[PDB]
RNA sequence: UUCAACCAUCAAGCCCUGGGCUUGUGUUGGGGACCCGCGGCUGCUCGCGGGCCCUGAAAAGCAGUGGCGGGCGUGCCAGCCG
């Protein structure tokens, strides 16, 4: 499709000016409490 | 926090910082030692020399195990090298001083009994072939017994030759071990009945038989003239099969 | 708005003065 | 023509079990990884031509 | 080939090269260069030769004050400098104007614009033959599109692992240097093309007529001799001619054919 | 929908067919590719056509490419509109251009054996070359005698 | 490392009696250092400028492109004060200048100041004088189409 | 996504080993060597692609013995960017076989842990174990096809592994072209 | 998702003692006047090769000749020859 073709294009725009680390992980988190992490003592 | 400052350099792009830390490291890939030292702890384990030979057993069963084995990440082929020039060492002791007294060929291995300062010492050592490295065992556990291992022969082999009068470690030519010398390569020096049963015989060696066990054997009972063929190594007192000197011949051919 | 072409390229400015804090040596 | 039978790395481990210096344990040849979510950066997301 | 009618050849070359001239006359009349163009039934090489032979002249060629040779050697550059500052004599301390080394020449002339300036800032390059070899890429087509300013090959290494050039140099005496480049400087040039056409710079219009014919005689016996396969059967024509001048013709064959193998009815 | 034609120039030595048609076959599909070349002697002279099917996908491709500085070279990319396009751009596009040695022909032409007929028109020719060259000579000054040609 | 082996060659010259430039040799380097850099702009030695995006506080190189341009300096604005320190032997750098190279490099300097030129200064020539930010919330966007097309549809 | 400077390189890497390759078949023209394939350029050419597929150096850090005739040099001189070879000696070589040693039955890779398989591959030719594998390999005999054929290729490992901030490094750099000599015993020993 | 270097910084062969000769093929693209040599073209002219200048590694259709094999007669060959 023609939004395809775009999206193709875009993304290879986006290659050509950016690079291709394009992506992050971030932590899953079952809980919505912070502890504070447990160091070197 | 070494290797921390050795990752943050090469991130930098500073390579000569990364390989002065580097340096500061004392990789056994490089060094071929252990990469921490062992010392204080040979002393806490064994209070007496007596207990030091009494772990010999295990000690030597374990460093003659891995002198024959591939290189690995958690034994590299430096740390190889150290095991087998330390093996060797300590035949050159049982070799000058007639320590050797039993041996047998079982279908594992060559069992070895020796006695030194009345200490009856057993232990097995590997036909020369592959051996195989199975995944029952954990090897990089026993990469850290063959670091202590070695730590403690390293001390056992100094007061073995400084006991005796002798020069530790002894003169070792790089030239010699490439061609092939392995026992050959040692020079004995001064510092600053069995034992004679083959004094008056030239053994020569025919390729298809174990060379370090019988140069080993020989030498320790008494054979001063040993001769081999020429690709078992550079070291024979002939390579010619056709000197009349010769006494004895160990063949295995058909 | 007011040798070798890469020599005239590294130096290319505009026609304002410089501006100099002081009379420096040499 | 002998046939050397047996393992001596596994006689040596075998040694160290019974002797009693180690435990017997297993290879865990796949560790869990930690659980984490893909996303995309904000100036790739925010990136327009 | 008569030498009297190549020497009239110079006569009427030279009072022509005047009285175009006269229509600073002199300065005009002198820097004009005196082509001798051999043509062949054949090609003369069957692929592009980038190195020009020498042909030795009773009279030198580029024996003005104002030539400046650029000398490029084999690393390092600081040895052969020396030598030019301290053991060489004096005339070619004056005629050498720059002594560059390949690893120098590859970093600081990449550039076309570069090598056109290098080629606009002398007139006659010599070159190492240890080098010479990798000079057509570092030196492109600025220096190669054109046959007049092409390095001029010179023998400096010493006539019999990796060499070091900071321990040792790997160089010929110093006088056998000073010969070398005095006969290489003076020597006509002869360039190897796939062409039927062969021209060469034997001389300027300031010089005498029997200067021009007897060059013209020795570089035509030794460039048919050594450069011209199949000898004397392959030359077809010989002419004298200036920048602007016409052809005069000198030695024209009557057998138009190669041999008698292209014979067949 | 409407075909987007692409005019890319200061290419740098390498930057050639296979490698334009893989590179920009990533920003969209390509129907035609011509590398403008010297038909003497095969090499490119820097500057090539790209017709895309795409409009406005030759269009976000010359925006990314424009002003790309590759191997020394800052890249020339610009949309031709459909109005100046000549109709006869792209012949002899999507193959190969032949490198033909036309040296080596002539050289192998002339190391031909050839017959007798057009060898006195051969050498007929010659002479009156000669004959011009001669009349050229008149004036000149100087007189060359000629040998006698002679004819199998 | 390198400074003491130079200082090292230097006090030897001095003590066998050359002066210290017959064992140096000019030096070519990046120049660095905010105080220097301004300097060196304003008597139109930089020959290209490079200033980080995240100096905090940002009145530190507010200044700069506006100085670069009235000097008539190309300047060009690149992600990483970390990485210009990188350059520098430091931790961060907020800017950094190229007055003069050598001889080998003149050229890809030249390229390079062409090169940041066309494809930077002249597309921010006009994104240079509009007013960033005013972007919305995602929420706040979703209430504005929801509110519009409703306003569309009575 | 691939890059027009990666498609540009690529381009000029295969120009230039169409050029050497073409240089080395223009110009044309009994020692033991030992063989190693090392990392080069992406893109094979036919003709290298089908001397490595011969010589069995497919994969890298892969070791074979090789006897110098003209044909071999002629083959080596064809691989050299993406080979390192040398001179091996006594001690490399024996501990090449001893402690790397794998022998071809049937297709499938068996490590040589007795001296009957020798005797039973190899027993024809009067090689009856692996000393004597050892010496036809290193004296470079009549069967020395027949001895490097029924050895596998080497699998060397990397030391570079063993260190956390030079994980992903390459052990052997490429650039140094040419004969190592006595030199690729170093290699051998690290990788061994 | 690496735009680095990487030919021979001399080898081989002749004369046989003189230090000389041969081979080792490796060039960005355009533009302007204009002197020539050699092929065709009845001829103009078109080709091959030289002579003189200009140029940021510059660029806006004009593409032109016979085939071996391979791919599906062929505006196909990251293969070649004539």
């Amino acid at each position: 499709s023609k939004a395809a073709k775009g999206a193709q294009a875009k993304k290879a725009a986006q290659a050509a000016l950016k690079g291709v680390h394009s992506h992050k992980k971030t932590k899953v988190r079952k809980s919505t409490t912070f502890h504070r992490p447990k160091t070197l003592v | 926090a070494l290797e921390k400052k050795i990752s943050r350099a090469l991130g930098r792009g500073d390579v000569s910082n990364a390989a002065r830390l580097e340096r500061n490291a004392n990789l056994p890939e490089k060094t071929g030692k252990p990469r921490y030292t062992l010392n204080h702890i040979i002393r806490e384990r064994y209070p007496t020399f007596q207990d030091a030979l009494r772990d010999l057993d295990d000690c030597l069963s374990m460093l003659f195990l891995f002198a024959n084995l591939p290189s690995t990440t958690a034994v590299p082929a430096k740390m190889i090298a150290r095991c087998e020039r330390l093996c060797h060492e300590f035949q050159h002791y049982l070799i000058v001083t007639h320590s050797l007294r039993k041996s047998f060929l079982s279908i594992k291995g060559i069992y070895y009994q020796a006695n030194i300062q009345g200490e009856d010492i057993l232990w097995l050592v590997p036909y020369k072939f592959n051996q195989r490295i199975v995944g029952d065992v954990d090897f990089r556990i026993m990469g850290t017994f063959v670091e202590f291992y070695m730590t403690l022969l390293g001390f056992v082999n100094y007061r073995l030759y400084t006991s005796i009068g002798l020069k530790y470690p002894p003169k070792f030519d790089q030239v010699k071990d490439d061609q092939g010398a392995e026992l050959a390569a040692f020079s004995l020096e001064g510092l600053n009945d069995p034992s004679q049963l083959f004094a008056n015989f030239t053994f020569f060696l025919s390729r298809e038989t174990p060379r370090q066990p019988l140069e080993f054997i020989l030498r320790a009972f008494g054979c001063k003239r040993i001769g081999w063929d020429a690709v078992l190594g550079e070291g024979a007192f002939t390579t010619d099969e056709s000197d009349p000197r010769i006494t004895h011949q160990i063949i295995d051919r058909p | 708005k007011g040798g070798l072409k890469a020599d005239e390229i590294i130096a290319q400015r505009s026609a304002l003065p410089a501006v100099s804090v002081r009379k420096r040596a040499g | 023509r002998l046939k050397p039978e047996g393992n001596l790395l596994k006689d040596r481990y075998r040694s160290m079990i019974v002797r009693g210096k180690l435990e017997a344990r297993r290879k865990i040849p796949f560790r869990k990884q930690a659980k984490t979510k893909l996303t995309e950066k904000w100036t790739f997301k925010d990136f327009r031509i | 080939v008569d030498p009297d009618q190549t020497l009239k050849a110079c006569k009427a070359l030279l009072a022509h090269i005047k009285k175009a001239a006269a229509a600073d006359e002199e300065s005009t009349v002198a820097e004009t260069p005196i082509w001798l163009t051999l043509t062949t039934k054949k090609h003369i090489h069957d692929s592009h030769r980038l190195q020009p032979g020498k042909i030795i002249l009773p009279h030198p060629l580029n024996t003005s004050e104002e030539i400046s040779v650029c000398l490029i050697t084999a690393d390092p550059q600081r040895f052969y400098k020396n030598a030019v500052a301290d053991e060489f004599p004096e005339d070619l301390r004056a005629k050498i104007g720059r002594v560059i080394d390949i690893s120098h020449l590859k970093a600081k002339f990449k550039a076309y614009e570069a090598q056109r300036k290098l080629f606009s800032e002398h007139d006659v390059f010599l070159a190492d033959t240890r080098i010479i070899n990798r000079l057509p890429k570092a030196l492109g087509k600025t220096f190669y599109k054109t046959t007049t300013k092409r390095p001029i090959p010179v023998v400096l290494m010493a006539q019999r692992e990796k060499r070091d050039p900071l321990e040792n140099a790997n160089a010929r005496p110093i006088p056998e240097i000073v010969a070398e480049i005095r006969k290489a400087i003076g020597a006509a040039l002869v360039h190897l093309s796939p062409s039927t056409n062969t021209a060469i710079k034997v001389g300027y219009a300031n010089w005498e007529p029997e200067k021009l014919a007897a060059n013209i005689e020795t570089v035509i016996r030794e460039l048919v001799e050594r450069f011209v396969p199949q000898k004397w059967q392959n030359v077809r024509n010989f002419y004298v001619k200036g920048p602007e001048t016409a052809a005069l013709p000198i030695y024209q064959t009557d057998e138009l054919w190669l041999d008698e193998s292209k014979v067949v009815p | 929908s409407q075909p987007g034609v692409m005019y890319i120039a200061r290419l740098p030595h390498g930057f050639y067919e296979h490698e334009l048609r893989g590179y920009f076959s990533q920003f969209g599909e390509i129907t035609r590719l011509r590398v403008v070349r010297n038909k003497k002697t095969g090499a490119s002279r820097h500057r090539a056509f790209i017709e895309f099917a795409d409009a406005e996908v030759a269009d976000i491709a010359a925006r990314t490419m424009d002003k790309y500085l590759l191997f020394g070279h800052i890249l020339t990319c610009k949309i031709v509109p459909p109005a100046q396009v000549h109709p006869d751009l792209f012949k002899g596009a999507n193959r190969r251009f032949k490198v033909v040695p036309w040296n080596k022909m002539a050289g192998r032409q002339l190391e031909r054996p050839l017959s007798e007929s057009q060898w006195q028109v051969k050498v007929a020719k010659e002479e009156q070359r000669r004959a011009a060259r001669a009349e050229k000579l008149k004036e000149m000054g100087y007189e060359f005698e000629a040998p006698a040609l002679k004819v199998p | 490392q390198e400074k003491k082996e130079r200082l090292l060659r230097e006090a030897t010259a001095i003590k066998e009696g050359k002066k210290k430039e017959d064992v140096s040799k000019k030096p070519y380097t990046v120049k660095y250092g905010l105080n220097h850099v301004v300097g060196l702009i304003e008597n139109k030695k930089a020959s290209l400028v490079l200033i980080a995006n995240d100096v905090d506080p940002i009145e530190l190189v507010v200044f700069l492109p506006a100085l670069c341009r009235k000097m008539g300096i190309p300047y060009a604005i690149i992600k990483g004060k970390a990485r210009l320190g990188t350059l520098v032997h430091k931790k961060t750098a907020a800017v950094v200048a190229i007055t003069e190279v050598r001889s080998e490099d003149k050229n890809e300097l030249a390229k390079l100041i062409s090169a940041v030129k066309e494809g930077y200064l002249e597309k921010v020539e006009d994104t240079r004088k509009r007013w960033g930010g005013g972007i919305m919330g995602f929420k706040a966007q979703k209430r504005e189409e929801k509110r519009k097309k409703s306003l569309e549809t009575a | 996504f691939k890059r027009a400077e990666k498609y540009v390189k690529e381009y000029r890497e295969q120009e230039r080993e169409k050029i050497r390759l073409a240089r080395i078949a223009k110009q044309q023209g009994a020692k033991l060597v030992f063989v190693i394939r090392i990392k080069g350029i992406n893109k094979i050419p036919p003709k290298p692609r089908k001397i490595l597929q011969l010589l069995r150096l497919r994969q890298i850090n892969n070791g074979v013995f090789v006897k110098v005739t003209k044909a071999t040099a002629e083959m080596i001189k064809i691989v050299e960017p993406w080979v390192a070879y040398g001179y091996p000696n006594l001690k490399s070589v024996r501990e090449l076989i001893y402690k790397r040693g794998y022998g071809k039955v049937n297709g499938q890779r068996i490590p040589l842990t007795d001296n009957a398989i020798i005797e039973e591959n190899l027993g024809k030719y009067g090689i009856i174990c692996i000393e004597d594998l050892i010496h036809e390999i290193f004296t470079v005999g009549p069967n020395f096809k027949q001895a490097a054929n029924f050895l596998w290729p080497f699998k060397l490992s990397n030391p570079n592994g063993g260190f956390r901030p030079r994980k992903f490094k390459h052990f052997i750099e490429g650039g140094d072209l040419g004969n190592r000599e006595e030199h690729i015993n170093a290699l051998i020993r690290a990788m061994n």
